[PDB]
RNA sequence: GAGAACAGAAAUCUCCAGUAGAACAAAAGGGUAAAAGCCCCCUUGAUUUUGAUUUUCAGUGUGAAUACAAACCAUGAAAGU
RNA sequence: GGUUGCGGCCAUAUCUACCAGAAAGCACCGUUUCCCGUCCGAUCAACUGUAGUUAAGCUGGUAAGAGCCUGACCGAGUAGUGUAGUGGGUGACCAUACGCGAAACUCAGGUGCUGCAAUCU
């Protein structure tokens, strides 16, 4: 995990850092092998979270693409 | 193949970020007086040597070589090989003075006094709860004037016993959105003078 | 009624704007304009379209006026097998491809400068694309001559959607018709629908095409055999000048009118 | 100099022009005849300025014009003529051998009459040119006619009287 | 209205500047020899120059004031005033102006041995990239007036920097040379003002890396009496040469900035 | 984007302090040295002493009129021992850092080069349509740079015109995906092996089906090769050999279109099979096992070697550059007849394989253990060497065309430079960021191309063993790339259904 | 200025002359004419996001604003803007 | 020397009425299947240079034409403007030495020079 980007729930628990159901992230993608037009190689893009990481222990998010 | 190597006295300095070099060295006015019919090929010859100098510091440089192929950003494909000039040495006037600091404004200083950290400004978007849809809250097709267009208003009963009662309450609102922009306006107008 | 106040007052544009043929506001962009601050050198390939010839230019602006640095016109089609059709669209991708073809082989880039000091091999040579005052159209004789360098080889950065065959809708090129194009294919499906339908227009139009015994079926074998001809032997040969330049200019004055002295316009006015 | 047959004058262009004053209905039906009259689609007139007196706002539909260039123009222009009768007045040559008319109803030239379209009038206005007349027109070098042959009204006139044998009526 | 607000900030001052922009004014009394030699200045200039063309009753060393007003209109930083008379003949009034007020002005007369850029009739350089320049004498760098010579003519003709350079772009050279040494209480030797261009061959002594140069004069070449000075105040020097010190990363004691870019703080 | 640091005050500072120029001394003492090849180690001239101050085409020079040729010079390069190539001059390359004094003498090895010289391919000259589905295969024409063969799965062929970058024939016999393509060594056919289980030969000029499909494998094709023209007696045609994932290795004649020999040694699907300089093929399959096949002896399995530990991916052949090239060359002449053409493909074969003594063709195969397995099987059966340092399998394995380098690119998104002579690890080059597909060389050996995953091509530099340039341009994953003969262009295909072809 | 039915001093169409005498911001002592004016096509992203860099707010300072830069983004055949 | 493509200086080049233009080039000029754009193949786009023409385009020359430009040892170092030696003078004001310094008017004149490439009876 790169950053929190949006809680969606509130601006402070995004400065917080709290990972919560639906919250934007940062991650790093260096190795999925990403490469722009450019040819710059993308290592950080956002992730949606998906589940109750409080509930269930762990974070899963789907990358926005 | 006559030699690269450029005998003098007193060394001559450069300004590599300029691209000039300077020798002050004994100039003899007789060889470059206008008197004189080898005067041309003096100066020629002793720019010529300060020209050979600044080119062997200019080769002597570092450079940058870059692997991006041509078509993109940036200027600089792979074929080509760049030299990094240094910092400019010689010192020249500026034509305009440096733009000094606005002064904190009222609010400003307001907002320190009472601590008021300044706002995210996230977006322009907001969600009306009323319809499905996320709409801008000001400007072009804004959220801030949908009552000038809402089909059904009910006249406040503290509208009455006035002269206003008979107004649209549409028209009313405009003209206090436009109070108050005026007197931001005039806000601004008083911060700009002091 | 002109009058003197308005002639006091006439501000003249520049002679190339009174005899309009050149862009000063696309000139400017052309050539003092730089996307980055290297001090790089740029050059054009100017395309330019007469009512019968095409010519190409490879040109680098000076402080003293702009220099030529190699030159291609359509009328050395001949030398390279092509004796009908000079102003056409494969005539301009001929007249392309020749201009690349010299302009590689007077820089030896295909078979002492401050630049070998720093790099180990050449760099690819780079102009670009100037039209002058031309209509920017789908399919254009001048797009024809731009790709017919870019296959030649001198890197003229492009897009491909004003090419034959680019379609409005899908953001696609269709390079069968493009290279039918480039061999005449629209140019012989016309000879071969006037030999169906009008015999007369037939006999007017491509009437070179008969008189030299040509079929619509070898044009795309002769652009073939043109194409290989320029990539064999890209260099300039002058035209055999019959005369001397003396006698031109000599024959030249016996028909130029000469100026009467002062003394005589005195003489003829009194 | 005048036998060379570069010297002859030709047709620029027929236009024909309907200004209606108010857009509606009747507007769209002159658009309709225009356009089975010429084979082509007319185009609409923009305002300029507002007058109370005519009725007229800012940026409406006044007119429609058709522009025909050719044959087809020599079609309409010779039956104008028979409906005219073949006699022009001096006054209706513009200094600068271009000439018009107009016509009342447009049931003469034959088109035949229907209960919805009602009655049109139309403006013929003719164009002119000796061959050449293209170069200020052009996008490159744009030039100016010659002094010599620029076409005149003495010249359209004759050319006229040599081509349709019509009179030209002083009065 | 928005190319108008953008007009007004590329006006406005800013902490890395743009190119300075030159204009050439003619005076009231003008001659051909100095509408040549304006001409090739500004070929030399190009294109960060313009140029005017009806005449203007202009005495810089009397007033101020329509000069300051060309400036403050034109966003030119540097002015180029010719004009004549028989006490200055062929005089070129070189303005360098500060904030739309007059920083320094010097006075120079061009000589009568003075060739044009169509003399010489040779191949001259591309349009707009950044020449060399070299400074013979050491009054250059020790006396007031060659000191403020050679500061404008490097600001005159420096145009864009660079951190990056294309070799290819190096063409010409920009000599100015001291017509010889002089001491204290004499007259003041003129300046020389030649352009070359630069040719390079293989030297078969330094290698294939170090070439031998050679010259060939494209022109002007102008002698530069120097007629008259105006030098600026200390305190307006300070406020031109007043650098912004924003950009740079602030210098603190025992931390640095490795190649991996990670902060380090030393201790002791 | 992130940046590189900036450079610090004290940086700026001493990057304003002024330059030293690396000058050559006049008075440079002359210097000891002796010449050694790289190939044979002979040791020529002895301790000469040459001026300190001596240039590579002055030594040049010297080394050509002590070998004796003169009038025929071959340009070379020079390495010292760390081994060290001269650049410049030897006072630059050695003397001036310092390793070696002046006094001390040099063994300076020379190793011949090739005399032309290939341009790096920087920019996407055309992309190109009309296949509808995914390419799959490419290959150019071993005589000229203007014709390239593409095979994708659409159950087409393509033979673009490369002078115009637009299509020239379209072949459309196959009933699915066409797996591989290869062209004649004299120019003359194209083979294709499908998915069908089936191989179509056609003519190029007029983009024609030859008679009807060869028939006899029951799974699909996966490698193709040709018999050397060197071998093929003139007035005859090469023979097609053809494998497949049943495990077979067929030999047809195109003559009269038949099926002379079914090698069938394999258990499991055949990866590849390359046909020698020597009479011989040698078998890549997924049993772990290289087999080597004699076609002198009614197509007999002579040797296997039994020493990876996975399924074998490829293999490559020292020669094999000179094999599919043919009499060819880099000027692409065209022979005036088959006996001048069979003695010019006998003699550029011969210009690899017979040197150093006596004439040899190494073998390098790449396996799915992460390593490669590099043998001699005419003089021994066990590995010559075995080269490991792969963390991923290594899908493609490529010899230099003059035999003195292999190039192996793996799925840990690296490729790796060895020695072609003992098999010693040289370097590594970085930069993908996905599996490394297959890679290709240039014709004079300096420059190589690989394809990735990453939807990128990649050129290296081998002296300098690093990244030269980087091509972006393909929107999806690239298979397949193709290096021209004469080196003039790059050809790329993948999932984007678009040919690249990529110039200077 | 010549003409063209209703239609005259002002409705619409055509030709010629037309240094801008029209319309844009500004107050030039030289702003803009194959435009900086009029119409058309494409873009609705313009409050992007990265920064060991400038300035400021602590109890949440690897956060947010802010300055500057870069990667991008828009458009165009392209130079480029 | 004419002409064509690309330019510098941007009226000595601009505006108006005349005649000349051997050849080449330029242009007018013919067609509307194809790429493409309009009310209209007029402009733009494409094809043939095949039917013709130097009438226009373009270049040159002509005019006590308009306009415009350049040299002056021409005004002149003049008008005009600032210091000043205690220069007189209880007074509006004036010669003087050092600087800075025009234009009007007059004579002599003119109505394009040119850089790079290609072609020319």
């Amino acid at each position: 995990i790169l950053a929190v980007k949006k809680n969606p729930q509130s601006p402070m628990y995004t400065q917080l850092g709290v990972l919560t159901k639906g919250t934007i992230i940062e991650v790093n993608v260096s190795e999925l092998g990403m490469v722009t037009a450019g040819g710059k190689v993308v290592w950080g893009k956002y992730a949606q979270v998906t589940n109750e990481p409080d509930r269930d222990g762990c974070v899963n998010a789907v990358l926005l693409v | 193949n006559l030699p690269v190597t450029v005998e003098k006295p007193i060394p001559v300095v450069y300004d590599l970020g300029n691209l000039a070099a300077f020798d002050s060295n004994v100039l003899d006015k007789n060889d470059l007086d206008s008197s004189n019919a080898r005067r041309e090929e003096k100066i020629k010859s002793l720019t010529r040597d300060n020209v050979q100098l600044l080119i062997n510091q200019l080769l002597s440089l570092p450079m940058k070589t870059t692997t991006e192929s041509v078509g993109g950003t940036g200027g600089q494909s792979s074929v080509m090989t760049l030299l990094q000039l240094p910092d400019p040495t010689t010192d020249l006037p500026r034509e305009k003075p440096l733009p000094k600091a606005k002064a904190m404004t009222k609010w400003e200083k307001f907002a320190a006094k009472k601590g008021i950290k300044p706002k995210e400004r996230a977006g322009k978007m907001i969600y009306d709860e009323a319809s499905g849809e996320w709409v801008p809250k000001w400007g072009y097709k804004g959220a801030n004037k949908k009552l000038d267009d809402q089909w059904l208003v009910e006249v406040d009963d503290k509208v009455k016993g006035t002269d206003n009662e008979l107004i649209d309450p549409r028209t009313l609102n405009r003209a206090e959105r436009k109070r108050l922009v005026k007197k931001n306006e005039k806000q601004q107008r008083r911060n700009m003078k002091n | 009624a002109k009058s003197s106040a308005y002639s006091s007052r006439f501000q003249t544009p520049f002679r190339r704007r009174r005899e309009g043929k050149t862009d000063y506001y696309q000139r400017k962009r052309l050539v003092t304009q730089h996307k980055a601050k290297y001090n790089t050198p740029k050059y054009r390939l100017v395309v330019r379209f007469t009512n019968k010839d095409i010519i190409c230019q490879i040109i680098s602006s000076t402080i003293t006026g702009d220099v030529v640095l190699a030159a291609a016109y359509s009328h050395e089609l001949p030398r390279y097998g092509i004796t009908h059709g000079l102003t056409n669209w494969a005539a301009a991708y001929a007249t392309g491809l020749l201009i690349a073809r010299r302009t590689l082989q007077k820089l030896g880039l295909d078979e002492y400068e401050l630049t070998e000091a720093v790099e180990d091999g050449p760099r690819p040579f780079k102009v670009f694309l100037d039209i002058g005052l031309q209509r920017t159209t789908t399919g254009a004789r001048v797009f024809g001559a731009l790709k017919g360098a870019s296959d030649g080889g001198l890197y003229v950065p492009h897009s491909e959607n004003r090419f034959p065959g680019w379609d409005f809708e899908t953001e696609e090129i269709d390079p069968e018709l493009l290279r039918s194009y480039i061999f005449g294919g629209h140019v012989s499906q016309y000879m071969e629908e006037l030999a169906d339908d009008d015999e007369e227009r037939f006999s007017e139009l491509f009437k070179g095409y008969l008189a030299d015994d040509i079929d619509a079926d070898s044009l795309e074998d002769i652009y073939t055999s043109a194409h290989e001809a320029i990539r064999a032997d890209p260099a300039f040969k002058p035209t055999e000048k019959k005369f001397t330049k003396e006698q031109y200019a000599a024959e030249s004055k016996k028909y130029r009118q000469t100026k009467l002295s002062k003394e005589e316009r005195a003489a003829r006015v009194a | 100099k005048a036998q060379n047959p570069m010297r002859d004058l030709k047709i620029e262009k027929l236009v024909l022009n309907i200004s209606v004053g108010e857009s509606g209905d009747r507007l769209t039906r002159a658009s309709k005849v225009l356009e089975q009259l010429s084979g082509q689609t007319p185009v609409q007139s923009k305002a300029r300025y507002t007058v109370r007196t005519f009725g007229i706002r800012r940026n409406e539909k006044i007119a429609v014009h058709v522009t025909v260039r050719g044959p087809k123009a020599e079609e309409i222009l010779e039956r104008g003529l028979k409906v005219k009768e073949y006699q022009l007045r001096d006054r209706n040559f513009s200094a600068t051998g271009n000439f018009g008319f107009g016509i009342d109803e447009h049931i003469d030239l034959g088109i035949k009459y229907d209960p919805s379209i009602g009655i049109f009038g139309m403006d013929f206005y003719v164009v002119m040119n000796r061959p050449g007349a293209r170069v200020t027109r052009r996008k490159r070098c744009k030039g100016t006619v010659g002094n010599s042959h620029k076409t005149t009204k003495e010249d359209t006139v004759s050319w006229f009287k040599q081509k349709y044998d019509a009179d030209v009526l002083d009065k | 209205n928005a190319r108008a607000k953008r007009a007004l900030v590329k006006r406005e001052a800013k902490l890395v500047e743009n190119v300075k922009q030159a204009l050439f004014i003619p005076g009231q009394s003008c001659n051909k020899n100095l509408h040549d030699i304006m001409v090739d200045l500004s070929a030399l200039k190009k294109p960060d120059m313009k140029r005017f063309n009806r005449k203007n009753d202009i005495h810089p060393f009397e007033d101020m004031s329509p000069l300051e007003f060309f400036s403050e209109k034109n966003d030119c930083s540097l002015m180029v005033l010719m004009t004549s008379s028989k006490k200055r003949k062929n005089n070129m009034t070189f303005i360098r102006t500060f904030g739309y007020k007059i920083y320094d002005m010097i006075e120079l007369m061009v000589a009568d041995n003075f060739k044009l850029l169509s003399d010489f009739k040779k191949l001259t350089f591309t349009v707009g990239l950044k020449p060399m320049f070299t400074f013979q004498g050491a009054a250059f760098d020790t006396h007031p007036v060659y000191k403020q010579i050679k500061s404008l003519f490097l600001d005159f003709f420096r145009g864009e920097s660079t951190d990056l350079q294309d070799v290819a772009g190096l063409q010409h050279v920009i000599s100015m040379t001291i017509q010889g040494d002089f001491q204290d209480g004499e007259p003041l030797p003129n300046v020389l003002f030649r352009v070359y261009k630069l040719k390079s061959y293989k030297s078969d002594q330094g290698g294939k890396r170090l070439p031998r140069i050679e010259l060939v004069e494209i022109g002007p070449r102008l002698d530069f009496k120097i007629g008259r000075i105006h030098t600026p105040s200390p305190d307006m020097v300070t406020e031109a040469h007043k650098k912004p010190k924003q950009l740079e990363m602030k210098t603190k004691k025992n931390v640095e900035l490795d190649i991996m870019g990670d902060k380090l703080g030393r201790i002791h | 984007s992130t940046l590189i640091p900036p450079p610090s005050k004290k940086q700026k500072k001493e990057a304003q302090l002024p330059r030293e120029v690396a000058i050559i001394p006049k008075d440079l003492p002359n210097v000891s040295i002796k010449f050694q090849a790289l190939d044979t180690g002979d040791n020529v001239g002895g301790a000469l002493r040459v001026p300190g101050a001596i240039s590579e085409k002055q030594l040049e020079e010297l080394l050509n009129q002590l070998n004796g040729t003169s009038d025929d010079p071959v340009p070379y390069t020079f390495s010292c021992t760390k081994t060290i190539d001269i650049t410049d001059n030897l006072y630059s390359s050695l003397i001036k850092p310092g390793y070696n004094s002046t006094e001390d003498q040099i063994t300076l090895l020379y190793t011949p080069r090739a005399v032309f010289k290939v341009k790096p391919v920087t920019r996407s000259s055309s992309a190109i349509a009309g296949h509808g589905s995914t390419i799959l295969c490419s290959a150019f024409a071993p005589h000229t740079s203007s014709r390239m063969v593409t095979g994708a799965g659409d159950n087409t062929a393509r033979i673009w015109d490369c002078d115009t970058q637009t299509p020239m024939h379209t072949l459309k016999g196959h009933y699915n995906w066409v797996l591989c393509v290869s062209w004649s060594p004299d120019g003359e056919v194209i083979a294709t092996g499908s998915m069908d289980n089936t191989i179509r030969l056609w003519d190029p000029k007029s983009g024609q089906c030859l008679g009807d499909a060869l028939r006899g494998h029951s799974k699909w094709i996966t490698s193709l090769s040709w018999e050397p023209i060197h071998l093929v007696k003139p007035g005859s045609k090469p023979r097609l050999a053809s494998s497949s994932k049943d495990g077979t290795i067929k030999i047809w004649d195109t003559v009269s279109r038949v099926c002379q020999y079914t090698m069938s040694g394999h258990t499991n699907s055949v990866s590849c099979v390359k046909w020698g300089g020597q009479g011989l093929l040698y078998s890549g399959s997924h049993d772990r096992t290289v087999r080597v096949w004699d076609i002198n002896s009614q197509g007999r399995c002579i040797n296997i070697l039994k020493s990876h530990a996975h399924w074998v991916n490829h293999l490559s052949l020292s020669t094999d550059y000179a094999l599919r090239i043919g009499a060819f060359d880099h000027t692409g002449k065209k022979p005036s007849t088959p006996e001048e053409a069979q003695k010019k493909a006998l003699e550029n074969y011969e210009k690899i394989c017979k040197k150093n003594g006596n004439s040899e063709e190494m073998m390098v195969t790449a396996s799915d253990d992460y390593t490669m397995f590099l043998w001699n099987p005419l003089k021994s059966t066990k590995p010559i060497a075995r080269m490991t340092g792969h963390q991923k399998l290594v899908n493609h394995v490529a010899f230099s065309p003059d035999g003195r380098y292999i190039v192996s690119a793996s799925f840990d998104n690296s490729i790796k430079l060895w020695d072609g002579r003992d098999g010693k690890f040289i370097s590594t080059f970085r930069g993908h960021v996905a599996s490394v597909y297959q890679v290709a060389w240039s014709s004079d050996c300096r420059l190589l191309v690989s394809c990735s995953k990453d939807t990128t091509l990649k050129v290296w530099d081998v002296r300098t063993r690093k990244l030269s340039v980087d091509l972006p341009g393909h929107k999806d994953e690239v298979y397949t790339v193709d290096w021209s003969v004469d080196g003039k262009r790059v050809c790329s295909g993948g999932k984007d259904k678009m040919v690249r072809l990529w110039t200077h």
